[PDB]
DNA sequence: GTGAGTACTCAC
DNA sequence: GTGAGTACTCAC
């Protein structure tokens, strides 16, 4: 999987 | 997208060593680069500002585990990814993590921690959903209680969400993960 | 003597209570003792000190016992249980002091106080490093998983229970069915 | 068997 | 010549 | 603009009224300005950054008005007299800011603010010593009394008249019966 | 006289660089070496402490100027000593000279300024007297108003001391004074 | 004439 | 801008 | 020991 981030 | 620039400003703030202290609606605007009146003519309070941040965890985690299940079927694998899913989402969003751990929720109204308890309540029963489906998949169930099985693991994750906080993001959760793994794997006995 | 150790009580009585989630103000802290906001400062120089004494207590207690688990128990493996029961035994027994242990009560206070707890959690993880480091010293066969990557995992588990002990307004007691959770842990002494 | 209880 | 005042 | 000055008016009135003897607490001062104590901290960070502005006002009002003197009449006598009427005329036209000048109003405040008025005092006296030295040039004649000594005796009188304006509760005017005094001050001018 | 020490402790505190700041009954009770309960078993309020200290000022200065007007019959030499009793007394008593100037009493009842106000008013009168007598002792009246010359000399005397305190007692009053007096009698006509 | 010194 | 705290001082 | 000021805050 890939883990998403808020720091777009 | 002004209702996504404030949030971004706030998220970064919880990461700065000013995260330990109470984030005021004053120094929030300063960092954003606006007035306090350019904040409240949107959000009716801080609670909504933080609620909009709670969501991104619920979504980028709950729906993300559910996605694992659909795609990944093997149990030992599923019971690993979910763990990585936790410790991973942390190190990548330490701002959001102080929210997860609860520390940065000591300042806001208590309804928010309760809504964080729920997040944990769901992912725990979801862990219990992967544990149940071992019999149906592999003719056999775990010798240990599932309710206490999952909880035991979720215990390990919060205590790795805490040590990341205590030290100010030096005790990273995703460090030595190929190593830590057989230990909790050996728990799944 | 008394005046000091009678307000620390009241402070703890708040930390455990429903208000313990909020900042503990000078105003409200007087309400428990019933005295004036000034009367407090006649016995402490600051509210910060009220939280340093608390921390000394936790630091003197858990650590006395750890230096008391060795000089009474050499069983390389039984040790941990006594430690892992000591820590989780303190929590359940001390709801308010746990809220400082976790570090939620520290939020309304100064970062200086956090170092204390860490430096405690780091003297505890060092007590643990020892217990298990000493294994081969006892029977020519030690471990495979590195002892520090272990000590962390062990104490990592604890900070999780102590967090649930708090964020559930004290409904998830750490000692509960410790006997069942334990063979899972001891299984990690590989 | 000796758990130091702080409070009353 | 002219001594100013702060108050009007 | 409209508001970052109204506040100073209220500080001023309180500073030359009955309450100049006490300190102008933000709560007291608020009631004057006519807006809550919180709206006071919307223009200035601290109480001390209010007085600081009130000082700078003086820091210009005297020196700027003196540079003008030096350029309009170059006779030292006529000049040494216009400057004396300045510091006196000001202190009397502004009762409030004189409590500041004499560093009495600053007692309730930071000692730093004094450090600024002492310098204000320097320049005034430092200006004096110059005028004396210049008279040797416009008309080949000077004084027989040391310029510094002579300068530090005038200031004395002016500093001494302001201290009576204050402690008499603004009863004893400084520039009152001036035209009779200055002939006495001009007597030590030789 | 275990009451004297307290006043001595009040002086030594009014003489230090903390004199520009309030003297708490706390950090006052500290010096003498007792509690704020024994402070008030010798004095009713903090006022009496200043009252007694001020009272010594009155006497001391008043008993000396009197003494001068008796053993010294010279009109000139008269105030040549009187102006030295002052400026001399200031430089001798650093702390006390804050009571005179009106910096120290800026914390207590205004009634304590009145005490001092009367003292100057009394000093300025017995000084005015010296000017008046010059007539009956020499026939030649003054070429300048007696009250006007009187005040004018006090101004210098409340200025030298005000400059004294302002610079924490660095510009000592009586320094270069023998060269300073000729600027005062220079008004005696 | 001597100036008194209270600060003994 | 403000109603409402906000840790700590002061004279008694 | 305490009632009362004490400069300055924070969320709305």
């Amino acid at each position: 999987l890939d883990i998403p981030a808020f720091l777009r | 997208n002004r209702r996504e620039e404030i949030l971004q400003s706030l998220a970064l703030m919880l990461e700065s060593s000013d995260g330990s202290q109470r984030i005021t609606t004053a120094k929030l605007a300063a960092s954003v680069g606006v007035s306090e009146a350019a904040l409240y003519r949107h959000f009716p309070s801080k609670t909504r500002m933080f609620d909009s941040l709670i969501e991104f965890i619920e979504d980028s985690l709950i729906t993300r585990i559910n996605l694992i299940l659909k795609d990944e079927k093997d149990t030992t694998a599923r019971l690993r990814l979910i763990v990585l899913l936790l410790l991973g989402f942390g190190e990548r969003n330490p701002g959001l993590t102080r929210i997860l751990t609860g520390h940065a929720l000591m300042f806001e109204q208590d309804r928010l921690q309760g809504r964080i308890n729920q997040l944990f309540e769901r992912i725990e029963a979801q862990l219990r959903q992967v544990m149940r489906e071992k019999r149906m998949r592999e003719g056999e169930g775990y010798t240990t209680d599932e309710t206490l099985l999952a909880s035991q693991i979720l215990a390990f994750c919060e205590g790795m969400l805490s040590r990341f906080v205590r030290s100010e993001f030096k005790y990273r959760p995703t460090d030595d993960f190929d190593a830590r793994w057989p230990l909790i794997a050996a728990q799944l006995q």
